[PDB]
């Protein structure tokens, strides 16, 4: 019984910033997704095409772990639909999206008294992000019609922006950590299941 | 085919114990969380206890943290609440529920329990005439315990115009109602107009006229 | 602190249409899924939808959860209204802070027969009563539909939140509905004012009655 790595996933020392979002492919085990529900820590918890109870009698071919870091008043964009900051230039989810997405508070962890500017964002982009896009470039956003040649002034904006995370943030400025489950079915092996597992 | 069935109600006086416990039945019982949420009569739903589904963690609500304990027999298929310190605002319809997770979805509900926290004894009513300004006039009946209470009017004959409206339990844990009946303003002055209560409990009967 | 705010009464014509909202008020809905409840009087509570949109196997096509992104709020929707549907419907949500709050609750009152203002008859305390060192107000509403009122007291002009005892509309042999508000009061602050009122709301039209003292 291969227990799926989600201790690795969910407690994990680091977590990415929101345009640089990690991912982790999770295959060959027995997914006990029961401590994901049964915990009730988690501020946000909802899934997307499936009921979240119906999930230990089921198969899928992979599960994609995404998780990354964004502040709290920015969690309602991780979800079909949506738009925003964070929605369109970091991480879009698609119409048919078929997963969860599950966050919680992190400010004991990733603030700071003086401002943990560790994590980033997007500000601008040329346009939207496609679903489960990613877009980790530096290039100095060409707020103008005159080019910028790789350093920022007017009608030049280095397009990553920061966090300031203090202890002391409004909730809607404090960080937390979103977990965004991607469930794969495939005409292919299947081999993830949760509880069930008469089947090998 | 699932059913809840809470038992262990009824009243008790202020400061006192009670024990609670509602037994499931068509469902893996070892498989679910469960849920206790009251309901004061007249009012909302409020949610009151959840116990993980071995029995590990539990939770309430701040109103009955530290005088309500919640606890579970998987084997049993039964579910308890001890309810040790009550005060008159615990006094509701206490249903049991299956909720499934943690996260919602309270799937079936207990029919309920009453649970009655009242520290007032059989008492028998005063009774104040309305004495009208078509008129209006009646009878109140103020401060009895427990219900029902029985108004005639004019000795039993009247029957025309009555409206005996609903009791309040008021905030000395003691019923009070009014009844009244509407009648010609030339019907004043010349008609005895007695209103007739009857206090089965306490026993007392009480005539009383009713004049402008 | 995050309560859940859903309106007192909502009603409509034997087929129509009808929403029931539902916003958070401190805390985003749709953070966490969101339930409602269908209650008869005097029933248990049934579950009509689950997890943001999702009905029970059983329960019509007719009922519809959905959830507004912009308002923080969901709604519950009735299309093709039955009788059978006049319930209070109750939503309830879960959350981190306060674990598994529940709505004020809403009464679907599926319209029957045309639309009734109350009667509302008051009466001072009794020269008896005033004798006995107490005074109670006896506010007497009856023939209103639908099942639903707001009692508020104002002593001479101003709010009285102490003292008022109302009772729960209930049905008389009409359809309508009928309740009774008590002012228990003291025989000082009783004739210390230059009038007591009793203000009772009903789908907006709102009836008042006075009393005074001197006689
Ligand atoms: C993150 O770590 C915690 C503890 O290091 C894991 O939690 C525990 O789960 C066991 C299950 O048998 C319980 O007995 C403990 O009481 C739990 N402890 C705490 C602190 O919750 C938790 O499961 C880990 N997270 C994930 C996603 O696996």
């Amino acid at each position: 019984t291969n227990l799926c790595p989600f201790g690795e996933v969910f407690n994990a020392t680091r977590f990415a910033s929101v345009y640089a979002w990690n991912r982790k492919r999770i295959s060959n085990c027995v997914a006990d997704y029961s401590v994901l529900y049964n915990s009730a820590s988690f501020s946000t918890f909802k899934c997307y095409g499936v009921s979240p109870t119906k999930l230990n009698d089921l198969c899928f071919t992979n599960v994609y772990a995404d998780s990354f870091v964004i502040r709290g008043d920015e969690v309602r964009q991780i979800a079909p639909g949506q738009t925003g900051k964070i929605a369109d230039y970091n991480y879009k989810l698609p119409d048919d999206f078929t997963g969860c997405v599950i966050a919680w508070n992190s400010n004991n962890l990733d603030s700071k008294v003086g401002g943990n500017y560790n994590y980033l964002y997007r500000l601008f982009r040329k346009s939207n992000l496609k679903p489960f896009e990613r877009d980790i470039s530096t290039e100095i956003y060409q707020a103008g019609s005159t080019p910028c040649n790789g350093v920022e002034g007017f009608n030049c904006y280095f397009p990553l922006q920061s966090y300031g995370f203090q202890p002391t943030n409004g909730v809607g400025y404090q960080p937390y950590r979103v977990v965004v489950l991607s469930f794969e079915l495939l005409h292919a092996p299947a081999t993830v299941c949760g509880p069930k597992k008469s089947t090998n | 085919e699932v059913q809840l069935v809470e038992s262990g109600g009824g009243l008790v006086q202020p400061g006192g114990s009670l024990r609670l416990s509602c037994a499931a039945s068509g469902f893996t019982f070892s498989s679910y969380w469960m849920s206790w949420v009251r309901q004061a009569p007249g009012k909302g739903l409020e949610w009151v206890a959840n116990i993980k589904q071995d029995g590990s963690e539990k939770y309430y609500v701040d109103s009955v943290k530290g005088r309500f304990t919640i606890s579970r027999d998987n084997a049993k298929n039964s579910l308890y609440l001890q309810m040790n310190s009550l005060r008159a605002e615990d006094t509701a319809v206490y249903y049991c529920t299956r909720a499934g997770w943690v996260r919602g979805a309270f799937d079936i509900w207990g029919q309920g329990t009453m649970v009655t926290v009242s520290s007032a004894s059989t008492k028998g009513p005063s009774v104040f005439p309305l004495a009208p300004s078509t008129a209006a006039l009646g009878c109140l009946v103020k401060d009895y315990f427990p219900e029902p209470v029985t108004v005639s009017w004019n000795s039993g004959a009247l029957t025309s115009g009555v409206h005996t409206f609903p009791a309040v339990l008021q905030s000395s844990g003691l019923y009070s109602l009014s009844s009244v009946v509407t009648v010609p303003s030339s019907s004043l002055g010349t008609q005895t107009y007695i209103c007739n209560v009857n206090h089965k409990p306490s026993n007392t009967k009480v005539d009383k006229r009713v004049e402008p | 602190n995050f309560m859940l705010t859903q309106p007192h009464s909502v009603s409509e014509s034997p087929g129509k249409t009808v929403t029931i909202s539902c916003t958070g008020s401190s805390g985003s809905i749709a953070s966490n899924y969101v339930q409602w409840y269908q209650q008869r009087p005097g029933s248990a509570p049934t579950t009509v939808i689950y997890e943001d949109n999702q009905r029970p196997s059983g329960v019509p096509d007719r009922f519809s959860g959905s959830i507004d992104s912009s308002s923080n709020s969901a709604s519950l929707t009735i299309s093709g209204l039955k009788t059978e549907d006049e319930a209070d419907y109750y939503c309830q949500s879960y959350d981190s802070s306060n674990l598994w709050v529940f709505g004020g609750g809403t009464k679907l009152t599926v319209l029957g027969q045309p639309k009734a203002a109350p009667s509302v008859t008051l009466f001072p305390p009794s020269s008896e009563e005033l004798q006995a060192n107490k005074a109670t107000l006896v506010c007497l509403i009856s023939d209103f539909y639908p099942g639903a009122v707001t009692v508020a007291w104002k002593a001479d002009s101003s709010p009285v939140k102490a003292g008022v005892e109302t009772t729960t509309p209930s049905k008389q042999s009409n359809n309508k509905y009928a309740a009774s508000s008590y002012l228990s009061l003291t025989p000082e602050q009783w004739k210390s004012h230059r009038s007591y009122s009793c203000q009772v709301t009903h789908e907006g039209s709102t009836v008042e009655k006075t009393v005074a003292p001197t006689e």
